[PDB]
């Protein structure tokens, strides 16, 4: 397992636990920590945000 | 040449970083006035040192150098 600066390229996939709204969870994520309320938004992302 | 072919090279941290952007254009002589942000990037987890550079051309043109 070599790890350089550069950003990872070799990860190891997980089971992404269902999700769940309206309720106060942890919302751990690939890059995210924490708890909160995970409702359905219709925020316009771009397709590299 | 409508075809404008606008990138960006950067080194950081270990990673030749690049970005790209196609967009029509009028004028070839010199880059037109307007504004268009290079949202498409991608990253190279290399780690190889770059201090030089070489335009890669086939030959059986023109083209603008700035810096960062
Ligand atoms: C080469 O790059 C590494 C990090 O990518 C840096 O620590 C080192 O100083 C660089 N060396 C030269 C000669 O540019």
């Amino acid at each position: 397992f070599e790890l350089l600066h550069a950003p990872a390229t070799v990860c190891g996939p997980k089971k992404s636990t269902n999700l769940v709204k309206n309720k106060c969870v942890n919302f751990n994520f690939n890059g995210l920590t924490g708890t909160g309320v995970l409702t359905e938004s219709n925020k316009k992302f771009l397709p590299f945000q | 040449f409508k075809n404008l072919r606008e990138f960006v090279f950067k080194n950081i941290d270990g990673y030749f970083k690049i970005y790209s952007k196609h967009t029509p254009i009028n004028l070839v002589r010199d880059l037109p006035q307007g504004f268009s942000a290079l949202e498409p990037l991608v990253d190279l987890p290399i780690g190889i040192n770059i201090t030089r550079f070489q335009t890669l051309l086939a030959l059986h043109a023109a083209y603008y150098v700035g810096y960062l």
